[PDB]
């Protein structure tokens, strides 16, 4: 068994938010949201089990779980915050996850809305047949 | 530019 195989995956991560016209009653003067994706609406449900995005505790329910697509969160607030999000992998072994802090930030009012957009690299070597080819189906 | 943030 001489072969091996390095296996590469974009992610794209990224979020907008924009000033609500009206605030909230709480409030809130912006909504927001935040998301994981494949680039060019490629399909990484093949090989992401799971996309859970940590809210900041200010939130209600935090822990906001995207089993299935869109891997996005749509909220409101007031403030920007540093945002831990973990994407799960239709994976047995390592690695089973991979985490990322993103920086939900917002812009304020007079400015325009902000569309972010981060690229991300996944490098897997060597991975298992079966993952390989959930990886190679994205 | 930006608003102010939680931590």
């Amino acid at each position: 068994m001489a072969s091996s195989c390095a296996v590469q995956v974009k992610l794209e991560l990224g979020h907008r938010a924009q000033v609500r016209k009206k605030p909230t009653v709480e409030g809130f003067t912006h909504d927001w949201m935040v998301f994981v994706r494949g680039p060019e609406h490629s399909n990484i449900q093949h090989f992401v089990e799971k996309v859970v995005f940590h809210l900041h505790e200010s939130f209600p329910r935090p822990k906001r779980v995207c089993k299935d697509p869109p891997y996005k969160v749509e909220e409101s607030g007031y403030a920007g915050f540093i945002l831990p999000i973990e994407v799960y992998f239709k994976n047995k072994e390592e690695p089973r996850k991979v985490r990322f802090d993103y920086d939900l930030f917002l812009h304020l009012e007079g400015h325009p809305p902000v569309n972010h957009l981060r690229c991300e690299k996944l490098t897997f070597n060597n991975p298992t047949e079966d993952f390989r080819r959930k990886l190679l189906k994205a | 530019k930006q608003t102010a943030r939680k931590s």
